[PDB]
């Protein structure tokens, strides 16, 4: 895959992991709206979300916590909240993989000339 | 190979002893002559209760940060008991 | 059927 | 791993002390016919260890496995490590095998009788630990990491696979 | 465990020479000695002691499984080593 | 474990132990019991396709191939009996061999517990008390003229005599106490 | 309790149908749990292709 | 219990904010606990309390009157140098245990905060820090025989040093 | 004790028959095949597959599965 | 014990090369003294370097795990070489061959090791993206100053 | 709280029970292999309390229970921690130790 | 200190007096009760160490070596209450007599106020040990371990003695409390430094230093079990203590001219602890664990830092207590098979199940077992060298792993294997050695149980 392309064949269009992002924000984007986050710093902080957790789905898990803290001892009744939360993480798991493409195809374009 | 004659008389005499040496062994029937519910759990579960929860709560407790808790978890719409604080929602989500 | 058990003194 | 890893020296000591203190596999055979609650129990804790889909080790080496494939790696580590767990899938088959499928080796003068309560219940409880556990622990504790769970087709069944294989 | 008996190895051990080919099992009886009344070999003899070794799960060290040549031998061998007849 | 070892071995015994230990690290080697007698057949009839050759030269350098070639093909972890010597539970009951002569030292109260058997214990000890002298002598006197000695032992030739020194092969401890 | 000789030991019931009852119950949880929660080994959420996403997807400029 | 010299920030429990029709066990071991094990302990322990308030004593802190320190000492006047050496001994003590009261301090506010300590422990950080900083400046390198003059010593060391940074 | 008559070993239809078959094709011939005639026989007779040994109980589970499943589609 | 019967010096001629074998209940062919280096062994017979795991196992030796029979002289090194201790056994494959084969293996796990490192494994992701300054306040951070604003996008 | 430090308390009181019956005659006159296999399922049970407020409440504890000696500006407590890690653990030990320790009766009865 | 001494003092006119049946147990009873007297100073409930007289003194270092030289006197009439079995009257009483002799002189040394009684006291301690070496000592070559124990030790302390007179003539006195509260620097001069060492060397000799513990090895494998416990109990730590107390006056020389000792102390505890492994006598091999754990002791005291003052202080009450066990059951042994040699008996737990245990304790307490002091001893210990440079961990490890082996190595050599069957002398244990190891094992635990007590002055 792209690990076979960056090692075996030509790595400047590749990436690197570290690297990305690697342009500007805007270059192709003439509007880029900033990122949203729904729950509070002090929502976030009170629901005692460890730092890796405190993400962009903060408040997909804090629902997930306070339902499961409801149904207690019912631990399965939970299902629908986990399913959403997971669903957030997926997205912005497909959002990083974007970044990441978009790294790789502007790395073709600027390999010009 | 094989047994010598002085080999084998050897060990059939030895066989006779051993074998009279193991009978020997046996205990006779009067041998080993001896000269002359919930129970467990109340004496077991409940009786050092008493005693562990007495040096907690009047002993550990009343020493200061012997018993430190994390804080409990607060949520939106959560109600504190003491203060009687409601604590506000969450901004909807699209 | 039940054989003696030699053991080292105990008693002391 | 502690339930089916106790549950399966479990077994393991039933069939030594049935047979005449013998410990080698090779003799050792057609164990699933003579003995077959330690056998079940046996079986029972190899396709845990070897994690088959929702048995106590599924719900955690899986997770592992998925972990390891799709985060930043030593590359040289994450191939080992998957032959390992394919491997492992290998020696519980040798003792599956040469312990309860080939024909009987054991000396003839059999006298073999694990129908004591003080071994059946002990390993009646584990194995049921060992079928239950691993879900209600995984669906009880809270959240603690993020797990990544998008990922192309042959990573996210790689485990059960390269296991099978 | 069944605890070993005298007559219970002797019943044993004719059990495996008796399905001992080379052995024609009317011939053989408890006293009847192996190179010289059953005319085997020495190899014979080696192949006898490892399968009594097999049946009573237990070895003979070469100098001793040398010497029994004869059931009765290997009978009195046995129960030496196990301490039966209490 | 019951007889001493000689002075050296003859080419029969060397070959026979060859054949043992082969033939059991073929075992090893072919875990199932058809393969094992099918290999171990095979093994036979190499062993006495020699088995008459009456120039011990050759027969020697024919023993010797066999064993470099034995060296060669030995199963790196064989199958050894339970008790025997580098097997589990090798040495597992010696804890409990505790000896005999321990029971002198018991208080007199612990041997109330049990009175008759130390009664024909006694009577034991009366009997090597009285054997003692007469095995010494016999020893004595059936020492060799020549200086030729060989671990193995005399028997009883004499009447109502118990076997040169005894004690210790008797009243040796139950294998499983 | 019987020790037998060169002889399939008859199997007390009890250790018989444990045994079975045990393993079918390991088979019953897989299969239960396989219908409920087939997400966990066959897939949870379908892992898109880079490859089709648009010039236009990723705001990439000519 | 001293709050002010233990500081315990308040409790801010939630509502119990049942949503399953299924029973809570631990409400109900509670509630056997309490009932089984609390009252006939604190019965106990009512009945020794009476027993205390009858034949009360009381026990007093000891205060010790502050005397001359080393620095009043003409060197080699034994007989001031003891007292002024066992004040100083008494004050080092009394700041190790001030140390210990902060570290505790540092401590429970870990454990309370969980992982916000990041964040909301700053304060008893600092502090700890401070008082650690002041710690090392007034008992730090000096030998298993530390005294007040080793003390005073190190502390004239220091002033000299930073004399001449001021003058530099 | 009833050890078992030897009269009843015998080598006829078991796979160690197949070895002799190949040892005097050889001619070469075992003269011990009887003393392990016991394990080929009898309650040990037939040969255990690998998923049998996995498959053991599956017929139960199974249908303890469609018990569970018609159940929780009925209610 | 006495002189006599007590160990010596180092056996100087051939007369007292037989008294001291005599002594040590050892034959005069066998018995060979460790060299005349200077170091203490003097009188000492030196006995092949075998551990006591070669010894017979079945015999009925008189001191048995020692496995040491009474009178028997007793190597210099006993102490190594007991059952507990170094063991010089023969060994299934050669020592040279075995010593090749174990720093090879491990000389081929460090290189891979190497390689990997050098040449890792990744999923192609994007790093993941954090909030709030990359969560300045609650990753340890002053409230006074203000980190660099860090972005996130779509 | 009083409930989880008790119990977590009461663990290690049953867990020492069995040895302190050890030393003592009574060893002689109980079926000491019971006592302990008993001692274990309680404790386990106990234990199961505490992993319930755990899997509540997720309210982790710092208990002191002894002051055992003050190193100059470095106290030695007897501390324990109980969280997700220490309840989980002892939980699925005391489990195991309950099967395994019913089953060295068996194992061992003859010893 | 002297409603201490002269109950000591009382003891002998007991032993002479009584009449010879009851005069062991009147001895033995009156010295546990004088044992219990010295208790009295642990009564210091301020920071103001105890002064009894213009003479007499204690201090946090020197209450617990008294109160552990009084707890020793009863163990060591019960350990020798067996080997005098059939000799005369009087020189049973001999016996007696020095060993109350040597508990009086110990008890005044510890509790000196002016380093010239020390020097009188501790060198008054030679006789009465070198007569209990060489009078009833067993093997030949007890005269030249006497001569060995002897004169290590004057030649070491003579020029302690110049030293100490040079103080004198310098300060105008010797009372340690004068030197500490008008102490003064030291300058670099090659007679200060050639100072330094007179006034330490004999007591690194008495503490072994790894080029001069030659003496050790010998005066224990050929003196009888007491002693061997007074020597390596106590008189070990003359060493230490004179150390300690002395180098106050000595700084800030010692900044330098610690190198040297440490680097022969952290070097000679690996090479002795080394030696433990291949060494075919039991006291011997105690003997050089004593030597590597008194290695460590130097260390801690020349680097003089709180942690290693206090860990010291632990780890020579606790080696104390522990080599005493050692010895009283190595000693327990040979009473019966009248050798030294640990290879000869082996498999003992077969029919010593109890001293068993006793063994299995005093093995633990030796490898330094958590929590017990020895071990808290050797970690603070540890923690101070890792300050005072972090590449001494490297050789702490190796000593501590070697420590570990040697400690097991006896156990399983000895208690453990087949019984050695020919041994039919081996008797049931005497309630009296069954007395002796409780009564060393039991203020082990009680001290573990309250480690404050036997803290240095530091901490
Ligand atoms: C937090 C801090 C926690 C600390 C825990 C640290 C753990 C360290 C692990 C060490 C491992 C030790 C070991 O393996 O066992 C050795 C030892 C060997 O036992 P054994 O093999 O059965 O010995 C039997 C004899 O061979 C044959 O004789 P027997 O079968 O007739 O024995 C019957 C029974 C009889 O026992 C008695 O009679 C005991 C009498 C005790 C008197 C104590 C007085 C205290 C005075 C205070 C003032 O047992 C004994 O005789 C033992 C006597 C020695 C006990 C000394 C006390 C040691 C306490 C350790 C602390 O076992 C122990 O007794 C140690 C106790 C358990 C370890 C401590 C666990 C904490 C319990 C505290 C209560
Ligand atoms: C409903 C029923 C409720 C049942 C509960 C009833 C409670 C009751 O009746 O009133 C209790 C009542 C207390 O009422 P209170 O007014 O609250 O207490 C007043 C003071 O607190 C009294 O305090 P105290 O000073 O008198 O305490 C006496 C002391 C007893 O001590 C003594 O006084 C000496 C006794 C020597 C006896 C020699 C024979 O007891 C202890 O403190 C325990 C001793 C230390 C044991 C633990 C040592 C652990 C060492 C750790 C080593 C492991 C390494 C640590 C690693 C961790 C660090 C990294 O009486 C008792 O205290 C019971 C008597 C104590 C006997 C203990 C003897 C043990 C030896
Ligand atoms: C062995 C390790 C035990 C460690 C805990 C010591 C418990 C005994 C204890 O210290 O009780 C002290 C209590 C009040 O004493 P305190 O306030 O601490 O001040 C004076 C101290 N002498 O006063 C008392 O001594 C008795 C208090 C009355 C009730 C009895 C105490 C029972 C406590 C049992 C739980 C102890 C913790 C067990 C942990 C085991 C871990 C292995």
């Amino acid at each position: 895959a792209h690990l076979t392309r960056r090692y075996l064949w030509d790595a400047s269009v590749e990436p690197d992991p570290e690297k990305i992002p690697s342009f500007p924000p805007d270059l192709g984007f003439p509007e880029r709206k900033e990122r949203v986050m729904v729950a509070t710093q002090q929502e976030m902080m009170d629901a005692q979300l460890t730092l890796q957790q405190r993400d962009y789905c903060a408040h997909y898990l804090i629902r997930l916590l306070k339902c499961k803290r409801d149904s207690f001892p019912n631990f399965l009744a939970c299902k629908h909240e986990q399913h959403d939360w997971d669903y957030c993480e997926h997205l912005d798991y497909v959002k990083r993989m974007k970044e990441f493409e978009r790294e790789r195809r502007l790395l073709q374009r600027k390999k010009r000339r | 190979s094989g047994y010598t004659p002085d080999e084998k008389l050897r060990l059939q005499q030895l066989r006779e002893l051993r074998r009279r040496w193991l009978k020997d062994q046996e205990l006779s029937p009067r041998e080993p002559v001896l000269p002359p519910s919930s129970l467990f759990a109340v004496s077991h579960v409940l009786i050092p209760m008493w005693f562990v929860h007495y040096y907690v709560k009047y002993h550990m407790a009343t020493k200061p940060y012997t018993i430190v808790s994390s804080k409990p978890r607060i949520f939106p719409g959560d109600t504190i008991l003491e203060t009687g604080e409601v604590i506000p929602p969450m901004r909807d989500f699209p | 059927k039940r054989l003696f058990v030699v053991k080292p003194s105990l008693y002391y | 791993h502690a339930f089916f890893k106790a549950m399966l020296f479990m077994c393991s000591g039933s069939i030594i002390h049935s047979l005449a203190d013998e410990q080698d596999i090779r003799k050792m055979g057609n164990i699933t016919k003579i003995m077959p609650f330690t056998s079940s129990c046996l079986v029972i804790g190899s396709l845990a260890l070897t994690g088959m889909p929702f048995l106590t080790g599924f719900y955690s080496k899986d997770l592992i496995i998925e972990a390891i494939n799709t985060c930043n790696t030593n590359a040289w580590a994450l191939l080992i490590t998957l032959i390992a767990t394919s491997m492992t899938a290998m020696y519980s088959m040798r003792i599956i095998y040469f312990v309860t499928m080939t024909k009987p080796r054991f000396p003839p003068l059999i006298s073999i009788n694990e129908n004591d309560p003080d071994l059946m219940n002990p390993i009646k409880r584990l194995a049921f630990g060992s079928i239950f556990a691993g879900f209600v622990i995984s669906y009880n504790i809270p959240p603690t990491s993020i797990p990544v769970l998008t990922m192309p087709w042959f990573l996210k069944t790689t485990a059960l696979i390269i296991s099978v294989l | 465990a069944p605890p070993l008996t005298l007559d219970g190895i002797k019943d044993r051990v004719l059990y495996v020479l008796k399905l001992y080919d080379k052995i024609d099992p009317e011939k053989l009886s408890v006293n009847s000695h192996f190179m010289k009344d059953l005319g085997l070999d020495s190899l014979d003899q080696v192949e006898i002691i490892m399968a009594m070794e097999d049946e009573f799960g237990f070895e003979i060290p070469d100098i001793d499984a040398e010497k029994l040549m004869c059931p009765q031998e290997i009978v009195d061998y046995i129960a030496d080593k196990k301490d039966v007849y209490e | 474990a019951f007889c001493a070892p000689p002075a050296y071995l003859t080419h029969q015994q060397k070959v026979l132990r060859l054949y043992k230990r082969a033939l059991r690290h073929l075992e090893s080697w072919c875990i199932h019991r058809d393969k094992y007698r099918y290999f171990a057949c095979l093994m036979r009839a190499r062993f006495e396709e020699h088995k008459n050759e009456k120039d011990m030269m050759r027969a020697t350098q024919l023993l010797r191939e066999a064993e470099e070639e034995f060296w060669q093909n030995q199963h790196p972890q064989p199958y050894i009996f339970p008790d025997s010597p580098g097997g589990t539970s090798f040495e597992r009951y010696e804890c409990y061999k505790v000896p005999e002569w321990c029971l002198d030292y018991w208080h007199p109260s612990e041997k109330a517990m049990y009175p008759d058997y130390f009664s024909k214990r006694e009577q034991w000890k009366k009997l090597r008390m009285e054997s003692w002298d007469r095995e010494v002598k016999q020893l004595q006197e059936e020492t060799s003229p020549d200086g030729i000695m060989t671990e193995a032992l005399p028997p009883a030739r004499r009447e109502g005599d118990l076997p040169p020194l005894w004690w210790h092969i008797v009243t040796r401890p139950r294998e499983r106490p | 309790i019987q020790p037998r000789y060169r002889e399939f030991p008859q199997l007390t019931r009890s250790q018989v149908i444990q045994g079975e009852f045990l393993s079918s119950l390991m088979w019953f949880w897989i299969l239960w749990r396989f219908w409920h929660d087939s997400d966990a080994v066959l897939g949870h959420f379908s892992y898109p292709d880079p490859s089709q996403w648009t010039d236009e997807e990723l705001g990439i400029p000519p | 219990w001293d709050k002010d010299v233990y500081p315990e920030p308040p409790s801010r429990t939630p509502a119990p904010s049942p949503q399953t029709s299924l029973p809570n066990p631990i409400t109900y071991l509670t509630k056997a606990y309490d009932l089984v094990v609390d009252w006939p302990v604190t019965l106990v322990r009512e009945f020794i309390e009476r027993q205390h308030a009858k034949n009360r004593t009381y026990y007093y802190h000891r205060q010790y009157r502050r005397v001359p320190d080393i620095t009043e000492c003409k060197e080699g006047d034994v007989l001031c140098i003891y007292e002024a050496e066992m004040q100083w001994r008494r004050d080092f003590k009394v700041d190790q245990e001030i140390m210990n009261i902060i570290q505790e301090r540092l401590k429970a506010c870990q454990q309370r905060e969980g992982e916000n300590y990041q964040q909301n422990c700053a304060k008893e950080l600092e502090q700890f820090t401070k008082v650690t900083k002041a710690y090392q400046d007034r008992y730090l390198d000096l030998g298993a025989y530390y005294s007040a003059r080793k003390c005073l010593a190190k502390q004239k060391q220091r002033m000299l040093e930073e004399r001449k940074a001021a003058r530099q | 004790m009833e050890l078992p008559d030897y009269r009843q070993w015998k080598i006829e239809g078991t796979p160690l028959e197949t070895v002799q078959k190949k040892l005097a094709a050889r001619g070469l011939r075992d003269p011990w095949a009887r003393n392990e005639a016991w394990r080929y026989m009898g309650g040990f007779a037939g040969n255990i597959t690998f998923p049998s040994v996995i498959l053991k109980g599956f017929k139960w589970g199974f249908a303890a599965f469609v018990v569970a499943l018609g159940a929780e589609y009925f209610l | 014990m006495t002189k006599d019967m007590l160990p010596g010096s180092y056996p100087r001629t051939p007369e007292e090369r037989a008294a001291a074998a005599k002594k040590y209940n050892m034959r005069v062919e066998d018995y060979e003294p460790y060299p005349d280096d200077g170091m203490g062994y003097g009188d000492y017979p030196m006995l092949p370097n075998r551990s006591q795991h070669e010894r017979d196992p079945w015999y009925q030796w008189d001191h048995s795990e020692l496995r040491m029979n009474w009178g028997e002289p007793i190597h210099w090194d006993l102490d190594m070489y007991i059952r507990n201790r170094v063991d010089t056994s023969p060994t299934p494959v050669s020592w040279d061959v075995m010593c090749k084969h174990l720093f090879g293996f491990v000389a081929f796990m460090v290189f891979m090791f190497w390689v990997g490192h050098v040449f890792p494994s990744y999923q192609p992701v994007g790093p993941k993206q954090y909030p709030y300054n990359n969560l300045y306040l609650e990753r340890g951070g002053d409230p006074t100053k203000e980190p660099e604003p860090v972005v996130h996008y779509d | 709280m009083n409930i989880f430090t008790t119990s977590i308390l009461l663990i290690f009181i049953l867990l020492l029970s069995p040895i302190l019956i050890s030393m003592s005659n009574l060893i002689k006159h109980i079926n000491f292999p019971l006592y302990t296999t008993t001692s274990i399922k309680f404790s386990f049970i106990i234990s199961l309390l505490p992993l319930l407020m755990f899997f509540h409440n997720n309210m982790e504890y710092m208990i002191t229970t002894w002051h055992w000696v003050t190193m100059n500006s470095m106290e030695l407590k007897m501390s324990f921690k109980t969280d997700f890690f220490s309840i989980l653990f002892t939980s699925v030990a005391l489990f195991v130790t309950w099967s395994i320790m019913q089953f060295s009766s068996w194992y061992m009865h003859s010893d | 200190m002297l409603k201490i001494i002269l109950p000591s003092l009382m003891l002998l006119p007991l032993t002479w007096l009584s009449s010879p049946k009851k005069t062991w147990t009147n001895v033995t009873s009156y010295s546990f009760l004088i044992s219990l007297t010295s208790l009295t100073l642990l009564w210091q409930t301020d920071e103001n160490y105890k002064n009894f007289s213009n003479m007499f003194s204690s201090d946090p270092l020197s209450t617990p070596l008294i109160i552990l030289t009084a707890w020793l006197l009863p163990l060591m009439l019960m350990a020798s209450q067996n080997h005098l079995k059939k000799d005369n009257n009087v020189l049973q009483k001999l016996y007696i007599s020095m060993l109350i002799s040597l508990q009086i002189l110990l008890i005044m040394t510890f509790s000196a106020t002016e380093l010239i009684m020390f020097y009188i006291l501790f060198e008054a301690t030679l006789i009465p040990t070198l007569i209990i070496i060489t009078r009833w000592g067993n093997q030949t070559e007890r005269l030249n371990a006497g001569i060995y124990f002897l004169f290590y030790t004057l030649i070491g302390s003579i020029p302690l003695l110049i030293a100490l007179i040079l103080i004198q003539n310098h300060v105008g006195t010797l009372n340690l409390m004068i030197l500490s509260f008008t102490t003064h620097t030291l300058d670099a001069s090659w007679s200060n430094n050639l100072l330094w060492l007179a006034c330490m060397m004999a007591f690194l000799i008495k503490m072994p230093l790894y080029g001069v513990h030659l003496w050790l090895p010998k005066a224990h494998v050929e003196a009888p079990i007491a002693g061997s416990m007074i020597l390596a109990a106590i008189l070990l730590k003359l060493g230490s203590y004179g150390m300690i107390r002395i180098s106050i006056i000595l700084d800030p020389l010692t900044k330098y001219m610690a190198y040297p000792f440490i680097l022969l102390s952290l070097w000679g505890m690996i090479m002795t602890s080394s030696i433990c492994l291949r060494q075919t006598d039991l006291k011997s091999l105690i003997a050089y664990s004593s030597v590597s754990h008194m290695a460590l002791v130097i260390a801690s005291i020349m680097i003089q830092t709180p942690w290693s003052f206090m860990g010291a202080t632990m780890l020579m009450i606790a080696h104390g207590l522990t080599s005493s066990l050692l010895f009283c059951l190595a000693n327990s042994n040979y009473e019966r098979i009248h050798s030294r040699t640990m290879i000869m008996a082996r498999g003992l737990q077969m029919v010593f199940p109890l001293m068993a245990t006793w063994w299995l304790m005093a093995s633990l307490a030796n490898l330094a077992l958590p929590p017990s002091i020895n071990l808290m001893g050797e970690l603070f210990i540890t923690m101070s060298l890792f300050s005072w440079s972090n590449f001494t961990i490297i050789l702490m490890g190796i000593n501590i792993i070697i420590t570990g082996m040697y400690s097991m190595y006896m156990i399983i050599t000895t208690q453990r294997g087949k019984l050695t069957n020919h041994m039919i002398n081996l008797q049931p244990s005497h309630t009296r050695e069954l007395t002796l190891m409780a009564l060393h094992m039991i203020p082990l635990i009680l001290l573990t149980t309250s480690p404050k007590l036997i803290t240095g002055l530091t901490m």
